[PDB]
């Protein structure tokens, strides 16, 4: 891979992961967080 | 900066890492490039929080969620900051003492994490390399290529450690839980510290866990030259493993220890050789290892039967 290709990506992989996390992070439910991050 | 969006980004060769911003504090998420049985599935992880869920290790533990076989998603810490922001800082700021002493209690957690009787946790593998060379075979063999491609004469204690000296061990001991890839970028640091990751841990060589954070040790003080102060981080970590496990480590444990933590240097050096078209750059970066390895292994208490093969 170019370093072009190498670039698009790495911004492709970054924004895809980000975009997951944001999803996971608005629509798990109260008792899903209270699964992941108890108190 | 806003909740929300991210606020970090880590990339690497193996493992994409981000850091958001969130209501309730900075949520860290992974993707791998490649779904790979290598990396513990969701029964693992669930295996293996259960495990460490009675111990001492329990406080420490940031063990992830799996959004698909990919990606994991992690309990909020609240902080984006790494142990490895302080380890490789350039130029120096002043010693935080509540961060340095993160070395001692990543030692204690470590040792508690290593007492898990193997019989608790059915679901994890041996892991006989680590989980990303397994899930890439041909990035393996490319860089061992790279790595015999090394001259020689650039480290000769390293390359003794790593070959001759790691096999004079014997082969029969204790394997352990192991994290897999705790490096310091993996650390939240104290007070409070927490360790991220979790998708490489398995069963292994217990010093194979040391090894890999004091691999960062090495690295920093060759490419910013903060000698003393990775030095006294080592002593630290061996300080805090020794009094949590109650004994000292042996010849034995030690001569592993080198030679995971040599093999760990030749592999980061061969790998950017081979990732980055760089036979010379990686050189120069080996001899600066090979400078910085003897106080590192030094400070960490490793007898002259290490030392001595330089
Ligand atoms: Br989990
Ligand atoms: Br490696
Ligand atoms: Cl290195
Ligand atoms: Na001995």
């Amino acid at each position: 891979m170019s370093e072009a290709m190498a670039s698009a990506v790495d911004e492709a992989a970054f924004a895809d992961l980000v975009s997951k996390i944001q999803a996971a992070e608005a629509s798990m439910t109260d008792e899903q967080r209270a699964v992941i991050d108890p108190a | 900066v806003r909740t929300g969006q991210p606020v970090r980004s880590l990339p690497g060769p193996f493992v994409n890492r981000v850091c958001l911003r969130v209501d309730s504090g900075y949520r860290w998420g992974e993707s791998v490039p490649v779904a790979a049985p290598a990396y513990l599935d969701a029964a693992a992880l669930r295996n293996l929080a259960e495990a460490i869920a009675p111990t001492q290790a329990a406080q420490y533990a940031c063990i992830p969620a799996l959004i698909d076989d990919r990606t994991a998603i992690h309990p909020v810490v609240t902080t984006p900051r790494l142990l490895s922001d302080t380890v490789f800082e350039s130029p120096a700021s002043a010693v935080v003492p509540q961060v340095e002493q993160t070395f001692s209690e990543l030692g204690g957690f470590l040792a508690r994490l290593h007492s898990i009787p193997l019989e608790r946790v059915a679901a994890l593998p041996t892991r006989t390399r680590p989980a990303w060379l397994q899930a890439a075979p041909q990035a393996a063999d490319g860089i061992r290529a790279a790595r015999d491609r090394l001259d020689k004469d650039a480290a000769p204690g390293i390359q003794r450690l790593a070959g001759a000296g790691a096999a004079e061990a014997p082969e029969v001991f204790p394997r352990t839980v192991v994290h897999g890839r705790l490096s310091t970028a993996s650390c939240v640091p104290g007070p409070a510290p927490r360790v991220l990751g979790w998708r490489e841990a398995g069963i292994a060589d217990p010093m194979a866990d040391l090894a890999f954070l004091l691999r960062d040790l090495v690295q920093s003080a060759a490419a910013m030259g903060a000698q003393q102060l990775q030095e006294q981080r080592a002593r630290l970590t061996a300080e805090g493993y020794e009094a949590a496990r109650g004994t000292q480590l042996s010849d034995d444990e030690h001569t592993r220890l080198a030679g995971h933590l040599a093999s760990g240097i030749l592999q980061h050096v061969a790998l950017r050789a081979w990732s980055a078209s760089d036979p010379e750059g990686a050189d120069a970066l080996l001899r600066r290892a090979e400078r910085s390895l003897p106080g590192i292994l030094g400070a960490f208490g490793a007898p002259r039967e290490v030392t001595g093969r330089l």
